[PDB]
């Protein structure tokens, strides 16, 4: 019940080594109904970073089909989750490729997305984690056009562990505009997990602060938040799982971390990909509880 | 060249460094600042900078901010502040909108925009401590609690006067100490009044601005301040004129056209309130 006593149970599970045992018994993907036939199509192979990290057909984000993309396919999963009535709306996707930047902005528009959570640098260790899908400030190319959408980079403020970028997205056919807040975590190392737990907590707080800012203006549902990493599974799952459990701590509620993660993996395979990533969630929850 | 690295000083003196696009308007920065401040009622506020004459010119929220600081400012640093002072601070409903108002009203007292006597400056600092510091665990020499003015032994006398009215205000919430602090500054003279240098129809220098009642003209030579009934407001050349028909003159045509905007702005803000 106590915040300091909820912390001890988490610390005890970490100290006694239970988090390593309970992580290994969680299944990586769906036991049944795990078909990803739409993603496994030859025409869609060009649209996947990794051919082994795919969305399920019944939860994939489903673009309005066109003639270039006959299946309206994008490597993105819908993540809707509920605990004791508290509902959660996420969209998890891989880092956009060059040929899927149009598909990415098609999804951001069609799903009414207003906040993007990028948990990775564009490149890490010389490997591409996400293509540069929003224009760069400082250059003369401060505007890009993907399909029917013309994105402009409008400001950028840099905190030590994260960077907030404000984007304006214009539908050239209709003329409609939409402010899109781009939150990028920049403190995750190339190998391993972040050491600055308090800094990663601030990145999750900025997400909520932007979530509260955008929802005050929308009187009529609230759009899902787009988390993306290299494959949209491991660091993506860390953000989603952390933010879910922190709410269970906030609104006093029994914490069953493997039960939530097992539910998350029923909607996107391999959410929280490594043991390090899982113990990181335990350490982040502990550090949050030691707020005072 | 293609972007401006600007620094926005919040009312609590913190800094936020914004890399700004050339197209970005001042409204977009103010909305970005409101996000970080958790502020919801963004209508009462705006941003301002020191111009070439070190005069507080509020930014044009509808025009791009990058061009304004390049063309008309010393350094690329704007300041967060209240452009629309409300008559009733009871009108402010949201909690965080009140705290930022509290910071602006406190800064108006500590820096001397609103002149207060010795005793008023004493009673003000008492409610400030109960909200700035809180109900003491036991501390006042730390930060500034008084306006400009000082003699070392008058500082010791007043600080203990604040340190005794500190205990009388005990057990009350800091949000309520902020309210009672505002609703006293709320009722002072010069509260929410901004003066701009100008010359009169006789060439005598003066100070002109827009108060809640209407356009106030105070005179440097001590002449009784007139408070204008106004059919409309207009601006011509280096002059600025009201109609009933009176006209004042300013430094240059930039300065006068600037004042016409704020007057009609404050006139629009007050007629809605
Ligand atoms: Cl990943």
């Amino acid at each position: 019940a106590t915040n300091d006593e909820r912390c001890k149970i988490l610390e005890q599970r970490l100290e006694q080594g239970m988090v390593f045992t309970e992580y290994e018994r969680i299944l990586k993907k769906r036991l049944v109904d795990g078909e990803c036939s739409t993603a496994r199509l030859p025409e869609n192979a060009e649209r996947n970073r990794f051919q082994d990290v795919l969305p399920y057909d019944d939860v994939r984000v489903e673009l309005v089909p066109t003639k270039e993309n006959n299946t309206g396919y994008i490597n993105a999963s819908h993540i809707k989750v509920s605990v004791s009535g508290i509902e959660w709306d996420y969209i998890a996707t891989q880092g956009p490729l060059q040929n899927t930047c149009q598909d990415f902005w098609q999804m951001v528009w069609e799903q009414g997305i207003a906040i993007i959570a990028m948990v990775t640098a564009e490149e890490e260790g010389g490997r591409e984690k996400s293509f540069r899908y929003w224009p760069r400030l400082g250059s003369r190319h401060n505007t890009v056009t993907y399909g029917r959408f013309k994105i402009t980079t409008r400001f950028r403020t840099d905190s030590g562990c994260y960077a907030t970028t404000g984007l304006k997205m214009k539908h050239l056919l209709t003329g409609q505009e939409r402010t899109v807040w781009h939150l990028q975590y920049t403190d995750w190392p190339e190998h391993g997990c972040p050491e600055d737990l308090k800094g990663f907590l601030s990145y999750l707080e900025e997400i909520q602060s932007v979530r509260r800012h955008t929802n005050s203006t929308s009187d009529p549902p609230n759009p899902p938040l787009l988390v993306h990493s290299s494959a949209g599974v491991g660091r993506t799952g860390v953000v989603i799982l952390s933010e879910i459990m922190i709410a269970c701590l906030e609104h006093n509620e029994v914490l069953d971390i493997p039960r939530v993660l097992d539910m998350l993996r029923q909607q996107r395979m391999m959410l929280v990909q490594t043991l390090c990533q899982y113990t990181f969630v335990y350490r982040v929850l502990i550090q949050f509880l030691k707020s005072s | 060249k293609s972007c401006l690295v600007a620094r926005i000083q919040l009312l609590n003196n913190e800094f936020v460094e914004f890399t700004l696009s050339v197209e970005s308007t001042g409204q977009e920065s103010l909305e970005a600042v409101a996000q970080r401040l958790e502020l919801r009622e963004v209508t009462y506020f705006s941003l301002w900078y020191y111009n070439k004459q070190n005069q507080r010119r509020w930014v044009d929220l509808e025009k791009p901010l990058k061009k304004q600081l390049d063309k008309y400012a010393l350094e690329p640093t704007v300041y967060f502040g209240v452009v629309f002072y409300v008559p009733s601070v009871s009108q402010l409903q949201q909690e965080i909108t009140r705290y930022q108002y509290y910071l602006q009203l406190k800064k108006d007292i500590l820096e001397g925009s609103i002149p207060c006597t010795l005793e008023q400056a004493i009673q003000l600092a008492g409610l400030a401590v109960q909200a700035d510091f809180g109900d003491f665990d036991q501390f006042l020499q730390k930060f500034a609690l008084f306006p400009v003015g000082q003699d070392e032994k008058v500082l010791e006398e007043a600080t203990q006067k604040v340190a005794l009215l500190h205990q009388k205000y005990r057990g009350l919430t800091a949000p309520d100490a902020e309210m009672l602090y505002m609703q006293e500054v709320e009722r002072m003279d010069g509260y929410g009044e901004e003066s701009y240098p100008a010359k009169d129809s006789q060439g005598s220098d003066i100070s002109i601005g827009a108060c809640l009642e209407g356009i106030f003209v105070k005179h440097k030579n001590g002449r009784h301040p007139v408070v204008f009934d106004i059919a409309n407001m207009s601006h011509n050349k280096s002059f600025f004129a009201l109609e009933l028909t009176i006209q004042f003159q300013t430094e240059d045509m930039e300065t006068a056209k600037y004042i016409w905007r704020l007057c009609v702005a404050r006139h629009k803000f007050y007629r809605l309130n």
